[PDB]
């Protein structure tokens, strides 16, 4: 249909039919910062006022118009069917942004606003639709918190307790132009924060060999501590990158998955006495039994149909193997010895 | 209460408290399954927790007790229905349901796929919204 | 039981239950700390002088209840159940800044003591009770020792070596105020300890080529080998967490942890000659060695029993299957040879 | 001091010097044990040092020699005990204990488990502590 | 061929035998720069000039001598030979360099420009010929786009909306030599590009305890965002590193590599009615779809036939060794089942 | 034998026996710089030049004796048995240090020189007696070779193209004080080597806008470039850890290691016609052919033998136990088909 | 145009509209080919999509309707070509190139590989451009 | 100088310019070393390139021209020493060395040893320096 179409467009980019469109927008509204900015520069005052006007609204009408016709097109999907259902995607909190963007256009045409100009470019910083990037990350994040958070209760305790002993070190010395740069605990912080992230401004550098023999023992240990997350995430990244690669093709999962829901079904109807499914007293009972039995097993299978290979496959494939060739071993041997 | 004895003892013909794969086998044959020995054996496995390969009563009140009503099982069953939809947008033509749900997997009866579908397809054509299917079972 | 339940809630923590109240302590002890900085501001003194002791005898006394109902708890387990046996938990390390943070803040109380205000702190920094944390970290920096221990070495003789040359180039040059910034070997040495952490604060820096060109050959080398630490604690993290998700789960080991036991106790129980485990001269010594070589596979079994999956049980599994077919094979063809 | 080999001769039938699996089997039956193969393959290995799968005297010292008092098992002991444990804090319940000893693993004789019994359990009820009982053996 | 030999040499190259002329290169044009450099001192006027026209007009010849002569040996390829097909050649991407260098050398003898003589270095700085590392990272670069592009553009984001603030809150802040150093957004960005990357100037530093905390609330986070890439591509390159070492020996390869062309070649022949391949009318069309098969099988025979080893061979060649057991059992049964 | 014991005692540590004698030596040098140190500031003369002539002549003497102790004492390895052989371990390269710093010692005691004395602290710098550390590291340098020199180019090339366009850029900028800070091209590369490694001492920024974005268009990409060989580094080490927990058993080496030198020393006696192995005119020819693949098949398995476990070995081991089985499968059906 | 189905009839004996295993081995021996059970099953799993082994005819036209000449083909035919060359530069020797297609892999009767020659070494000696001769292909 | 193929034919019974795995287990027949199937398998493989599972002549020359005399096997013949030597320097006790060759790998005759330990111990008592020994092979 038309409308699965439109928004398979708005939404749901292929490529670069897509892509025209909105590197078009992206470089129009980087030329209405620029303009914005001749404007303030008080450039030939005719154009720079009525241009200015012109686009602005130009901008705001179409940000409007792309706003609702995607608002329309995302009934394609039934979670949003209904008048009462797309009041869910409005509460996506992706398209928040838009709404906002588009309010704030019209208040600032209507009329710190001077920053109000910039908060506009939201909409365009945004670009990821999917929500793919941040859901990626996500993941990735969630699996190492521990590691995460350790090492940064680690630097945090260490940070402290480092930038006292500088400071009582360093309470009473004064610089070459006179005036004391550790006279109190909130500098010896901030010194504290601005080395062990390695910046270094060299606003405040200690004096007394004291403070520097506690400042070169503290940064070599303390650094590690800090560079700890980005090599984490880092290794977290490619190692599932390797995994991306070593998956199950899909042509696997079809028989489990149509055996799910079969047996779910059955499970369901079985709830009913007068269903065709007992075409095949006491027997009903146990056949709920076997059913729930049959319904848990092939659960089991689809949740193993969807994941990489792993040697624990190998590891039950190799003892189902051995009982069937097993058993049909002792049956010859059974039938052979009958004479 | 605790009446599912009555069908534990259907079970248990030896009547020594558990279980077994040959029970289970040979209480089966009476229904004309004919199952296979390897099915059994994976059949057994999704109640045991004690690890000696023999089922005891208190799991099987376990077993009993357990709840299908749940999302771990819902998002399942959505999911198994979502990899069989052509575009994702939460909707299925009834005839390739039917093919699917009489060809793959386990074969289904003729009648039980007609007393399925009627249970559906009441919003329109040829389009079925799995997303409240789910719901119901 | 209700004491079961105490210890439970103040240590072990659950969940939101416990993190309420860790909350509320935490911020009413910030809170404190404020309020001691707002009265070494002078406010309005009524207050600031009665209120503050108020809250510091409040905060006192809920530390001290705290510390004895802890203290009577922990009688849960049977390592600390007894008088003589309670001094082992208080023994613990951790538990042993709580009573420093109690006496510190009686001694305040009674009376750099201003540090000492910061001392009380302690306590909450120190938040993670079950050393969860410090317990992960331990292994993964044992396990890496080695090849921390060399990279650090390498980098101190690198940085040594580097900073005497640079002290030898530039011994007597001057700078435009007028001050040899190189003046002896403790300034080069400051200053390669500020350049191979990459800091640069900028208050010592070369000025005659010779001393240019050592720093940027050394500079270029130097770093990586300090910043090698980082990369291999977030890879042995990233490696482990791989590992811990791909465990046995907990159904596989009670068979074998059964066995143990019943084998050792067998073992014991073989000593003595009239206990019933003889129902089952010479005999009796060869029973013995059995039961040791049953014990020995019985502790193997569960050493194994309890590890991630390996290659190494594929290749063990595949012999004994194809030993237990083997030997049913020659019975049959010897079966069948007899006629 | 090295009274050993005179076991050693026991198991060593054929007298060539060497302990073989068919030897340490066939000694076995006398006693009514009726193993496995694979049982004895298995028993054979945790001795064995050459690689050669033949058990020789020497290692058969060594392996005699070996003291059981030890923190590498007694470690082991307490975890395979706190395995068992429903809280952690150090306490079994009897009844499961006796429940477990016998149905569990390899099956233990009824008088076997009530001298194990008798042994602890002094403390009061059926709490037993397994921290001192590890001590024992 | 004494053509593939000298293909061979200028370029694939083997090692000391062509290193030592790469060195020569390397060294005499070095000399080269510094020739220049002391003519520019202006030193004994006569020498600086005449050997500097001397060696500057050998070295162009010998580059345009060693320009043709690889020109010419180029054809011992197939995709080369021929005068139309070395346009090909010649239109190579690394060959363009070495044409730009000669006729910017001849403009240069002819006659900024005192910087085009440094543009003849362009030649010596690229000295890989084959292109191995530029086509090794150009791999690893592509396979982890998707990461490199979110973590990317996360931060960004950052920067900017961080950069924002500290202008807001630091706008209208002097210094201490009454110079406003965030008098405009620009300044703010500038500073937040110098302190994301933890370079630290230190020519830009917040004064205003609200800039402060902004920075030091937004730096911690920030640099991990702008750390992930190094941590990512090393990961990358060391997981691989591990692939290239578990390779299948090239014994492996030449059996299905011979099959796949000798049946590719038959289904082409068997396109042709009266070809001999029909010694082996409705047969003549079952036999093109039966060997459509075997070129399908051979082709995915060949594609799995160079690829590191991985647990999905173990799992397909136990079932295919169970099968073949299996039939052999199935068999065997049947024929003793006779009697 | 005792000369053994103390050759594993000079070398080879084993702990805290040894390591108390290091720790006094090292301690004991210290306490040597720090009491020259004093003599330099010239404290109460008489102590300062006897005492410390007394120890120093103490501390060249006991590193004689210790040298020649460990020489004599070298001989317990059959490779340095002799006198001739001696001399082999005497040009070993870490001894070559010892023999440095005694004859420095000497001449020294003898009479920059005052830097002569700080080269003295060699010996005691290099502790690491098996060389272990240097060994370890240069293997996992050598792997990554690739990897690490074309990132290293990549990075040359990136850092010299980058200070060129700035130096243009910046030419003819004056600073605050009136000081061409960019008057040259020598400024500008030192600028890029303070900027690419991202240390940033402040002593030269560039001041004009293209200057601005040139440096903010090349740091961000080009620190990348020079931060992966740590990360590379880094991840090599941990993944080598995974590898050495992995390991096989002494047990299963000692039979291939046998039946090596066995098959080996049978290729050689094969010969001799007169030998024993003869045992057991055309036969001895094809008698050495056949040895010679048994010889070659050993090797192979010793090789094998010696590794960490392989999905490869599992491959191979399925084949043989396939084959094994298969062979007496057909044997029994035969034997069946005989009636 | 879906004349296909022509030849699908001489593949499906039984008519029940699928391709088995055994339809394709029982076919196969008129032609005196003499497969294996395994070759068999390989063969017949590079066509079904479905997963349940077993052939259906949208898939056979799916298959059939795969064009041979395209990029993922040459390339994998160019390197197969490749990997027996002796240096690299694009030429084989005929004898070479002779001996590896009687000997290798499945083995060509002879007349086959003289007529698979004439139509190459066209150029001059004994040397074949395979970059050309993949073209033809 | 390519005398080599009048040993060749003696492996080559059936003549028909090629080794197979049966041709010899057949001739190793004949001088009674009763050899396993697999055995002759992995012996096959350390010659063959083409990947045949067949030996080619071209390739028994290429195997019977390599030479022992070279570093990478010194140092592997010398590393299994080593494996052998209880402390590393360099000295192996008589006793042990005839004890290891006797029982342990493949076994040897006692007179082969008493020749191999007649070369060697020349240097005194029974400490054998292996790497001289090693230079003799």
């Amino acid at each position: 249909n038309i409308q699965g179409r439109v928004y398979n467009f708005l939404e749901r980019p292929t490529g670069w039919k897509c892509f025209v469109y909105h590197f078009t927008v992206f470089l129009i509204v980087l030329i209405c910062l620029i303009f914005s900015v001749l404007s303030t520069i008080q450039q030939y005052n005719n154009l720079a006022t009525e241009t200015l006007f012109w686009m602005r609204i130009v901008l705001v009408v179409f940000f409007g118009a792309e706003y609702v016709v995607r608002l329309w097109s995302a009934g394609c999907r039934s979670k949003y069917v209904g008048v009462w259902g797309r009041l869910r995607f409005a509460r996506k909190p992706i398209s928040v942004i838009d709404l906002i963007v588009v309010v704030a256009s019209v208040i600032v045409l209507c009329v710190a606003i001077r920053g109000i100009e910039f908060l506009q470019i939201l909409r365009m910083l945004h670009v990821d639709r999917q929500g793919g990037t941040w859901r990626l990350l996500g993941s990735v994040v969630f699996i190492h918190r521990q590691e995460l958070i350790t090492t940064l209760y680690i630097g945090f305790l260490g940070l402290i307790f480092s930038s006292y002993f500088v400071y009582l070190a360093e309470k009473d010395a004064i610089d070459s132009s006179g005036e004391y740069q550790f006279g109190s605990y909130a500098d010896a912080l901030w010194w504290g924060v601005v080395t062990v992230t390695t910046i270094g401004y060299g606003d405040k550098v200690p004096q007394t060999w004291i403070g520097k023999t506690i400042a070169s023992c503290f940064s070599v240990f303390a650094i590690s501590f800090f560079a700890l997350p980005a090599g984490i995430l880092g290794s977290g990244f490619a190692l599932k990158v390797q995994q991306k690669q070593r998956q199950k093709h899909f042509n696997r999962q079809i028989p489990a998955a149509a055996s799910l829901i079969q047996t779910a079904w059955r499970c369901y109807a079985a709830e009913n006495p007068d269903s065709a499914t007992w075409k095949i007293e006491h027997h009903r009972a146990a056949i709920k039994v076997i059913r729930r039995m049959q319904y848990f097993v092939a659960k089991k299978k689809f949740q193993q149909a969807r994941k990489p290979y792993d040697v624990r496959d190998v590891i039950e494939q190799y003892s189902q193997g051995h009982l069937n060739l097993m058993v049909r071993i002792k049956e010859l041997q059974r039938r052979l010895d009958q004479s | 209460i605790a009446e599912f004895k009555e069908a534990f003892s259907l079970f248990d013909k030896d009547g020594d408290g558990t279980i077994t794969t040959k029970e289970l086998g040979t209480v089966m044959r009476s229904l004309g399954q004919n199952p296979t020995e390897a099915e059994l054996q994976d059949m057994i496995n999704e109640v045991d927790a004690d690890g000696n390969g023999t089922i005891d009563f208190p799991e099987f009140l376990t077993m009993m007790a357990r709840k299908m009503k749940d999302t771990d099982s819902e998002e399942e069953i959505r999911e198994a229905f979502r990899v069989f939809d052509k575009d994702g947008n939460g909707y299925i033509s009834a005839a390739e349901l039917r093919h699917v749900m009489t060809n793959l997997g386990e074969k289904l009866t003729d009648e039980e796929v007609d007393e399925m579908i009627r249970e559906a397809d009441i919003d329109g054509d040829g389009q079925v919204n799995y997303e409240e299917f789910v719901q119901m079972m």
